[PDB]
């Protein structure tokens, strides 16, 4: 059965709410664990406290930077990077969740939540996942970002974990 | 006080934020932060007279190159940067410049030819190779290392000296 994790959101601080994720550990077995992993915080490092960084309206909400704060840094349980596992799901639409990447075989800790179809990402950024509860959230993220995704308000993972 | 806009385009990865921000800030960091478009403004003084730069840092990401009509059109001057170690960025110097040629509808735009990264010894992209590319486009060519600040200002300054020249024709 795939996993299930949360992130319960903040802004400047403030909760705005839960989003919950399925992880299709089915297909993207190595890419699902380490996102796991990383939500749970068992490792001794992770999501818990990290900001998203860039937020483009009309396209995507990105994070997952634990290491720097920057938009830089982020490492996997694997090490700094690993491979791309496989590129089987696609990029159909909002609440897609896919790892961020700086060319092949580069996947780290940070990752994105799509607010639409970005078809021209299939092949080339590893999908694993898709929003369960609280898209609406997301969408409420997208009030933060900008054009070149600066965002206007500190949006934090302020808790994370695994749902039973 | 006159302002001029300056583009800085080139490949990903050939240094285009290092360059701009050892301008604009006076630092380095080896840190790859991959840019989806950035503004800056510095003042300086070019020839004994103040100048306003605005200083857009493009994306270099390969996937979007038919998104770059609109800063193009915006654009004065452009400095077109390649890595010395990198060939395949030297060689997409030229895509860059049919680019802006066709935008503008002009042969005569203000360009700087920059070959970044010069104070690295895996050297690929022969210096007299770029002076001959810079010579046949009738462009200036100038070595810089965002990493040491070699001929940083002389590439700013020598595009603001290109668009100063094109603004008095
Ligand atoms: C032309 C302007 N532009 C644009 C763009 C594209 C369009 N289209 C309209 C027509 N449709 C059909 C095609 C697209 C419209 N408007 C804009 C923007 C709003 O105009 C300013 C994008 C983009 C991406 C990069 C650079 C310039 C870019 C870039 C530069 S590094 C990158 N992507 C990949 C990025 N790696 C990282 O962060 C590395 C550091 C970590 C480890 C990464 O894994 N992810 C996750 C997936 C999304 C991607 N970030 C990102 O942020 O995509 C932004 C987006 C808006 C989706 C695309
Ligand atoms: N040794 C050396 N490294 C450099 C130099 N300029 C940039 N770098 C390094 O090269 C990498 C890419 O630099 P960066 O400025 O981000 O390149 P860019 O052209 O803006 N990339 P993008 O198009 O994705 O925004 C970074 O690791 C940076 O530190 C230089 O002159 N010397
Ligand atoms: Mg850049």
């Amino acid at each position: 059965v795939n996993p299930t994790v949360f992130f319960d959101i903040a802004v400047d601080g403030e909760p705005l709410g839960r989003v919950s994720f399925e992880l299709f550990a089915d297909k993207v077995p190595k890419t699902a664990e380490n996102f796991r992993a990383l939500s749970t915080g068992e490792k001794g490092f992770g999501y818990k406290g990290s900001c998203f960084h860039r937020i483009i309206p009309g396209f995507m909400c990105q994070g997952g930077d634990f290491t720097r704060h920057n938009g830089t840094g982020g490492k996997s349980i694997y090490g700094e990077k690993f491979e791309d596992e496989n590129f089987i799901l696609k990029h159909t639409g909002p609440g897609i969740l896919s790892m961020a990447n700086a060319g092949p075989n580069t996947n780290g800790s940070q990752f994105f939540i799509c607010t639409a179809k970005t078809e021209w990402l299939d092949g080339k950024h590893v999908v694993f996942g898709k929003v369960k509860e609280g898209m609406n959230i997301v969408e409420a993220m997208e009030r933060f970002g900008s054009r070149n995704g600066k965002t206007s308000k500190k949006i934090t993972i302020a808790d994370c974990g695994q749902l039973e | 006080m006159t302002e001029y806009k300056l583009v800085v385009v080139g490949a990903g990865g050939v240094g285009k934020s290092a360059l701009t921000i050892q301008l604009i800030q006076n630092h380095f960091v080896d840190e790859y932060d991959p840019t989806i478009e950035d503004s800056y403004r510095k003042q300086v003084v070019i020839d004994g007279e103040t100048c306003l730069l605005d200083i857009l840092d493009t994306a270099g990401q390969e996937e979007y190159s038919a998104m770059r009509d609109q800063y193009m059109r915006t654009g004065e001057g452009f400095l077109c940067v390649f890595a010395i170690n990198n060939s395949k960025s030297f060689a997409d110097i030229n895509l860059y410049r049919e680019q802006i040629k066709r935008v503008k509808d002009s042969d005569d735009v203000p360009m700087v030819l920059v070959g970044n990264k010069c104070d690295l010894p895996t050297r690929t992209v022969d210096t007299k190779q770029a002076h001959e590319l810079a010579k046949s486009y009738g462009i200036p060519f100038i070595e810089t290392s965002a990493k040491t600040r070699q001929g940083v200002e002389d590439a700013f300054y020598t595009l603001v000296r290109e668009i100063r020249q094109y603004r008095m024709k």
